[PDB]
């Protein structure tokens, strides 16, 4: 099969998403942030509100009903949060977790780049290769679904490969062409 | 039951499994025979080993795994083992070699810290160690596979070989797991096989193997950004080398590889970037850092970035 990471920063929307698509359709598959917080819109762009990694799905729930039970239910988040609930408790950092992946994949470039900077900063003790994938999704509801859908493609298309490092290359370039998206791709090392 | 009857069962099981479930029960005598109680490990090894012969790819895997183990607890059992090894590098699947190359990678300086330490040494034991360096010695050849893959384990094994052979110094960077690891330095200059000299050129000659590897004009994305990786750690742990990494970095610079598509060319020059910034941190850079500068620059990196990273 394929033991698949997906990854964002805060854990919520877009990293969720594809967690959700996958995990239904029979993916092995865990989902990660990478930024110091979580945040979740707020009543401003510039005033989001923010999270440790510890707290509950739940939780975030009711202290934002605390806040404007309204403002949340017209901006979706409610939902988001009630529908990750169903999949897992809480939110997950990535740089605390254990486990091993075939594949780790980033929805922004600036994620990428973190798990990048995480992994080659790891007490390395078995040279087994990870393999690394960028695409960049707004943070929206719209392409974070949009985006699941791509990166669902894309695993399936993965799985049918006979050799997943020989020719992952050539599977992501011919999807920037059909897709118009450009996927960074690189290997870091267990 | 004692362990012994309670392996005699699961191996009659196993050998009547029919698929890859049987790792499973495998696993468990390998538990059992290595960690639990290892006085039954000569007694069940041949047939633990004839598993090599299994037509499932997980089979074959799970026994490399089981030599890498059997090895690390008993250092002797190479003396056998290791034709099976060189056998199961060949295998005609791919999962299997990269298997091989990762065991080897632990088992080479294993099997040198074993050389190393012994005061007398049987012609068997010569020959044994003979046949570690010349799989060592295949596995750089495989640098030339025509599968990308094996390509890149391979430069992981040719990056310890470098480390392996050749001396911590002062100024050495190691990493704490890889502490107690052999390394030249502690070679005697003296010992009666172990030749310190024969030894520092091989090195050499690997390091000059990966070189010529890096200037393919058809290498491949995920191949350069490993092999420049190598070079990162190979320059910091062993900084003798630092004035053949920045001229790697600079011989890149200069020459992109055409065959890279565009956002191979992004995603190796993200790393070149992230290389460099490594290496400029390193004391023993000092000489090369406007050389360093000005390839840090051309690449777009910002000043508050470069100046982080400083030593």
């Amino acid at each position: 099969p394929l033991r698949v990471a997906v990854v964002c920063s805060s854990n919520q929307n877009r990293s969720m998403e594809a967690h959700n698509i996958l995990s239904k359709r029979g993916f092995s598959v865990r989902s990660f942030g990478t930024g110091t917080h979580v945040k979740l819109p707020g009543p401003a762009p510039d005033k989001p509100n923010v999270y440790d990694f510890k707290t509950t799905y739940d939780q975030m729930y009711n202290d934002l009903l605390r806040k404007d039970k309204e403002l949340y239910t017209q901006n979706g988040i409610l939902h988001m949060l009630d529908r990750n609930k169903r999949i897992k408790p809480r939110p997950e950092r990535f740089q605390n977790c254990k486990d091993l992946f075939d594949l780790i994949l980033t929805c922004e470039e600036r994620v990428y780049d973190q798990v990048v900077e995480d992994l080659n900063s790891r007490e390395q003790e078995t040279c087994q290769p990870v393999h690394v994938v960028n695409v960049d999704i707004q943070d929206n509801h719209e392409e974070a679904t949009l985006g699941a859908f791509l990166i669902c493609e894309l695993c399936q298309c993965i799985q049918h490969t006979e050799d997943m490092e020989n020719e992952i290359d050539e599977l992501l370039q011919e999807f920037e062409e059909k897709s118009g998206r450009t996927f960074l791709h690189t290997v870091c090392f267990y | 039951m004692t362990t012994s009857e309670r392996v005699v069962d699961l191996l009659n099981q196993a050998a009547l499994i029919t698929n890859d479930s049987k790792i499973t029960v495998l696993k468990q005598v390998q538990e059992l025979i290595i960690n639990k109680d290892p006085t039954l490990l000569d007694n069940f090894l041949d047939e633990i080993i004839a598993f090599q012969a299994d037509k499932s790819i997980e089979v074959r895997k799970f026994v490399i795994g089981f030599i890498e183990e059997a090895c690390k607890r008993d250092i002797e059992l190479l003396l056998k083992l290791i034709a099976n090894l060189n056998m199961l590098l060949r295998d005609e699947n791919v999962n299997v070699v990269k298997k091989a190359i990762l065991t080897m990678t632990q088992l080479y300086k294993v099997a040198l810290q074993w050389m190393v330490k012994s005061r007398v040494i049987s012609e068997l034991q010569e020959a044994c160690w003979d046949m570690v360096s010349a799989m060592a010695g295949d596995i750089i050849l495989l640098l030339d596979s025509d599968n990308d893959g094996i390509r890149t384990h391979a430069i992981k094994f040719v990056e310890g070989l470098i480390v392996t052979l050749s001396p911590r110094m002062a100024d050495s960077e190691i990493p704490r797991r890889q502490e107690h690891d052999i390394s030249l330095d502690r070679i005697p200059r003296d010992h009666p096989y172990i030749q310190y000299n024969v030894l520092w050129e091989e090195g050499k000659a690997a390091l000059e193997q990966l070189l010529k590897f890096m200037v393919h004009p058809a290498i491949s994305s995920i191949n350069l950004t490993t092999a420049l990786g190598s070079l990162a750690n190979i320059a910091r742990q062993r900084p003798m080398f630092m004035s053949e990494v920045i001229q790697a970095y600079e011989t890149l610079h200069a020459n992109l590889p055409p065959t890279l598509a565009k956002s191979q060319v992004s995603s190796v020059r993200k790393n070149l970037k992230l290389h460099l910034l490594s290496v400029l941190k390193h004391p023993a850079s000092l000489e090369f850092q406007a050389q360093i500068t000005t390839l840090l620059v051309d690449l777009g990196t910002p000043q508050a970035e470069i100046a982080r990273n400083m030593p």
